[PDB]
RNA sequence: UCUGGUGACUAUAGCAAGGAGGUCACACCUGUUCCCAUGCCGAACACAGAAGUUAAGGUCUUUAGCGACGAUGGUAGCCAACUUACGUUCCGCUAGAGUAGAACGUUGCCAGGC
RNA sequence: GCUUACAAGUAGUCAGAGCCCGUUAAUGGGUGAUGGCGUGCCUUUUGUAGAAUGAACCGGCGAGUUACGAUUUGAUGCAAGGUUAAGCAGUAAAUGUGGAGCCGUAGCGAAAGCGAGUCUGAAUAGGGCGUUUAGUAUUUGGUCGUAGACCCGAAACCAG
RNA sequence: AUUAUUGGAGGUAGAGCACUGUUUGGACGAGGCCGAAUUCAGACAAACUCCGAAUGCCAAUUAAUUUAACUUGGGAGUCAGAACAUGGGUGAUAAGGUCCGUGUUCGAAAGGGAAACAGCCCAGACCACCAGCUAAGGUCCCAAAAUAUAUGUUAAGUGGAAAAGGAUGUGGCGUUGCCACAACUAGAGUCGAGUGACACUGCGCCGAAAAUGUACCGGGGCUAAACAUAUUACCGAAGCUGUGGAUUGUCCUUGGACAAUGGUAGGAGAGCGUUCUAAGGGCGUUGAAGCAUGAUCGUAAGGACAUGUGGAGCGCUUAG
RNA sequence: GCGGUCGCCUCCUAAAAGGUAACGGAGGCGCUCAAAGGUUCCCUCAGAAUGGUUGGAAAUCAUUCAUAGAGUGUAAAGGCAUAAGGGAGCUUGACUGCGAGACCUACAAGUCGAGCAGGGUCGAAAGACGGACUUAGUGAUCCGGUGGUUCCGCAUGGAAGGGCCAUCGCUCAACGGAUAAAAGCUACCCCGGGGAUAACAGGCUUAUCUCCCCCAAGAGUUCACAUCGACGGGGAGGUU
C-alpha cells in the first residue's frame, strides 16, 4: 500500500517519451526517492519507464 | 561526362488529405465534417448526410457513432443525446 | 403453440442430395372481353373467373461430403532491454494467420384465422 | 643573490626538498633537485593542434550617429476632453501672449445617404463591421521609413 | 504531460492462393508423329488479397501523480548540417556514396572508459576542502585495486584481424557391432581389448603474399596475467552524500527554508570606468596631475594608501 | 556543356491516421455532351459449350454453369446490382437572393453544407433536382472594348466621361505571370568570390583489371589430379 521508487540511473541518452514519464512520477535528479501510494496507475507507470528506478517495500 | 540519356518519368500530383476528421464518441455542430474519400467507403446512417458523391457531414447536434451495417459495410451516425 | 406479416444476428443463417403432407395460406393452373402495358411474344406487366391438382417450390427432418464462425498448445512477427556484429542470439510483454478437436441443418422483435 | 653541460621541451600549472631574504604582518617573499597533468590566439566551418586565413614587436589613431516622420513601452499632468504652429514685447532669456489648425468623443456603405445601428437587396428574416467607449500633450527606451545611414574595397560609365 | 479501464478509424510485418499476372511437373485434349485451354498436389509478387498483429494516432469530459497550455502585441536569429542504430529507395544485399522516415549524441558539453580518436559506452561543471559511497570499465609491472575462491574449456601464444572448402583434430551430446579391430587378405584359421560412418555441436588447424623499422596484446611480459560461467571483496567521475559560503526565483509573510544556477546565433536585467557642465563642500610649493615600485581592498569591470621622481593644478557627493 | 524536362490529375515507393525526397518505376489532361443533364417507371455481368445460309475454333438468338473475373465518353485507383450498368416517356433545377457550421491551408486561392425566401418542372404522392459514379479539361492584377447602368457628374442643367452591376478579347505553357517589344563568341579577356564545385597527387570502394584456389567437363589410345583448362563459385592485391 506503499511504495518508494529510487532513480539509480541517468535519463540523459533515452528518449523523450520516458523522459516525461520519469518526471511525471515526480523524481527530479539521480540518486532521488519518493514515497507514494500503491495503486493499478502507478504499477504501470514504473513498468513502462523500467530498468531506471529501485521499486521496494 | 557525357550527355545522358535522360528520364521519361517525373509526374505526380497534390494529396487531398483523405480520411475520419472527427472521432467516434465525441460532441459536434449541426454541419461538421465527418470523412472525406472517393466513392462510399463509410455508407451515411442516422442523421448524417452525404454531399457531392463525399464527405459525409452531420445534420444536428449531438456524438457521433462508428457501427457496422450489413455483414462487411460500416455507417456513421449521430444521436441526439446531450 | 402452427403457418402468413413486419423489424435485430458475423452464410453458425448456405449452395449439394433427397424424405413426407394439406391447400385454412404462399403454388403450378384460363384467355384476351376490359385498367395498364413488352420498340419483342399479355410467361414479367393487368383484368374477371378457379371445375383440375400437389410434383415443384413451401415447411419442417435427415448428409458434416459440399463452406463460413473456428475456443486451446505451439510458432512466425513485433514493443522495450542487456549483449555482440547482427540475414543473429539471449531476456521480459502482446502474441498471430494456417492447421485441428469442435459449435454447426439460426436466437428472436411484435401482430392476424386459431 | 639562487640555478644549469645524460638531456626530447605550446615552456605553464598542482605537489615539493635545499640555499638565500624580511612586508601594506600574513597559515610572508625570491630561486627551483625531482613527480603527475597538458597539441597558442582570431576568423570561417558538418568538423581546424591543423600542412585553411590574418598578425615581426611596441605606442598613438581607427566602425549603429544626427535631423524630420510612423508605431509600441515606462514616467508625469489634466480628463470626455487634450494641446498648440508661425508669430509679438524679453538676459540669442524659450514664460507670458497667440484658437489657423491636430487627435478623441459614432460608425456603416463604391457613392447619394441613413445613423446606435448600417450595408446586403426581392428580402427588418440569416449573416459582415460597429455598439457596452478613455483618451491626449511632452519626454525616456526598442525597432522601422527618407537621407551615404555600422566602417573599408572593385573591374567600369559620363562631363571638361 | 504520463499512466491505469473502455470506444473507434486503418490494411503494414507476417501469412495465403479465394481474384490478377507468372511458374515446375505427374494422370489431363488440342493432327495426320506428338499442341492451344484445362485437372489432383503444389511454388512467387513494390503497383496480387479470403485474412491480419505489435507500435503509433483521435477521442475519452473516467481516477492517481505531475506542470504546463492557449490568445493578442514588442524584438529576434535560423533556410551549407554530421556520425551511430534500426526501417526502405538508388548503385553492384560497392563507398567515410546519395536521397527520405523514427530515435539519441555532436553542433552549443567540460568530466571518466575505448593506448592517441566532435558523433560510440557512463554521466550534465554556481564556488571552497590533503572527507565518504558508487556508474561504464577494471585489479602481475608501467599505473588506483585479488599473483582471490570453486568449476570446467583450450596447446595455438589461440587469445591479439577475412571466405568457399579440406581432413585419422576434438570436449560434450545419440548411434551402430564384432566378444572382429590393429600385423589375415579375395581385385581362408588365429591371438587378446576397443573400433567407426552418420547427426547436432563447443573450442581449435590449414587455406593467409608488399614495399623507411620489430609493427595492431599499447610496451615489458604471461600456459593463466587466456576463454566460459558462479558468488564475492576492493579500486574508479567535476555523478550522489558530508561541511561552510554566493546569487537568484519562490515562499515566510527575517532568516530557516523550498527548489534551481553547462551553453553558440539571439531576448531581458543590474553595474564599473573615461572627457565636459551645474550646485554644494574640499585638497595643494609644508608639493597637484603624470610616471615607477609594493607582500593591500571589492563577487567581476575596478578602488584606496604609503615611498621615490616631478614642479601647478586636481578630487569627492547628487544629477545632466 | 549536349540532351531532356518546367502547369494540373491517378497509383507504387510511404514503414495499417494525415504528411513525406531522388535526372526513382508506370500511365494520362489543355475536353466532350441538348444528349451522355433533372424526374418517374422498367430491366441485368463476364470466362461456357451446345450444332444452327453460313460456319473464319469466333457471322445469331436462346438455354443452363454463370459471382462481378462484366460494363461504365475519356488514364488510374476508390466505389456500385440503392445498381452509380441497360431502355422509355415528360421536361430545362445546366433556376434568383442567402446560408449556421466545418475540412484544407505561410498568404492569395480551393472544397463541402442542413436549412431560409421566390419561382417552377417530375411524380397519385412521401418526396427528388443549385449539371454528367467520384478526383484533371486553365491564367491574378493593369489596360482596352461592349451593352442595360435608383450613384458623383462641379458657376445651373444637360453631357462625352468616370463608379457599382453584368458580359467580351489578346498572351503570359519557363503555366504565382520581370516591360504581356529579347540571339551568339571570347585561344586577348578584366574585377569580386569558392576546395560550398572539376583537371594532377593522397583517402574510401573494387564493377572492370592482375593473381590464387573449389568442382572438375573436355586434351593425352592407358593415366580427369605430365600439361592444357568449359561454365559456375569463393577469396587476395590496390600496380589499369
Amino acid at each position: 500500500a506503499k511504495l518508494q521508487i529510487t532513480l539509480t540511473r541517468s535519463v540523459i541518452g533515452r528518449p523523450e517519451t520516458q523522459r516525461k514519464t520519469v518526471e511525471a512520477l515526480g523524481l527530479k535528479k539521480t540518486n532521488s526517492s519518493v514515497v507514494v501510494e500503491d495503486n493499478p496507475a502507478i504499477r504501470g507507470q514504473i513498468n513502462k519507464v523500467k530498468h531506471l528506478v529501485t521499486v521496494e517495500e | 561526362k557525357k550527355g545522358v540519356s535522360s528520364t521519361k518519368n517525373g509526374r505526380d500530383s497534390e494529396s487531398k488529405r483523405l480520411g475520419a476528421k472527427r472521432a467516434d464518441g465525441q460532441f459536434v455542430t449541426g454541419g461538421s465534417i465527418l470523412y472525406r474519400q472517393r466513392g462510399t467507403k463509410i455508407y451515411p446512417g442516422e442523421n448524417v448526410g452525404r454531399g457531392g458523391d463525399d464527405t459525409l457531414f452531420a445534420k444536428i447536434d449531438g456524438v457521433v457513432k462508428f457501427e457496422r451495417k450489413g455483414r462487411d459495410k460500416k455507417q456513421v451516425s449521430v444521436y441526439a443525446v446531450a
